[PDB]
């Protein structure tokens, strides 16, 4: 019955959890004129500290990058 | 002895993990050039290597792990052995895993010689 507490906040990106339930998957998006940098991940499972009984959400690597788009007009 | 192209091994590797992900539930989208353009493929290659680590980091499994790590490493050799104004990794459009291997196999032939 064990369950995750809110996300911790990952810059220029925003996340909505659809499960706060033990393994949980879910995923951070990066913000408008923000892309997720190549060879990062926007995943984060909720996992359980074995020998404490509390869960957490692992951290991503995601890094939010301004968009090269954009980069370039300004 | 004879020599064979590390691109052949990298073909083989990229179907090994497109046979293993089948299992699992992979469902991260990742950028592609699905058309890569001669004077830019180095570029690619680079935004396709970069983005199967995300495959292999989002799937926490070993023979996962174990063939992109060896397939990184076959085409980062090849590479070894100046491109400009070609689109940033993040231009390009997302696209499912699926379509992300094929269109990988698609740049390594490519490199084939």
């Amino acid at each position: 019955s064990i369950t995750c507490p809110p996300p911790m906040s990952v810059e220029h990106a925003d996340i909505w959890v659809k499960s706060y339930s033990l393994y949980s998957r879910e995923r951070y998006i990066c913000n408008s004129g923000f892309k997720r940098k190549a060879g990062t991940s926007s995943l984060t499972e909720c996992v359980l500290n074995k020998a404490t009984n509390v869960a957490h959400w692992t951290t991503p690597s995601l890094k939010c990058i301004r968009d090269p788009a954009l980069v370039h007009q300004r | 002895a004879m020599a064979i192209s590390n691109w052949v091994n990298v073909i083989s590797d990229l179907k090994k993990i497109e046979d293993l992900i089948q299992s699992m539930h992979i469902d991260a989208t990742l950028y592609t050039e699905s058309d890569v353009h001669p004077s830019c493929k180095v570029t690619a290659m680079k935004c396709f290597l970069l983005e199967l680590q995300v495959i292999s980091l989002e799937s926490g499994d070993a023979s996962i792990h174990d063939t992109v790590e060896n397939l990184i490493i076959l085409a980062n050799n090849s590479l070894s052995s100046t491109e400009s104004g070609c689109k940033e990794c993040e231009e390009l459009e997302e696209k499912n895993i699926k379509e992300f291997l094929q269109s990988f196999v698609h740049i390594v032939q490519m490199f084939i010689n």
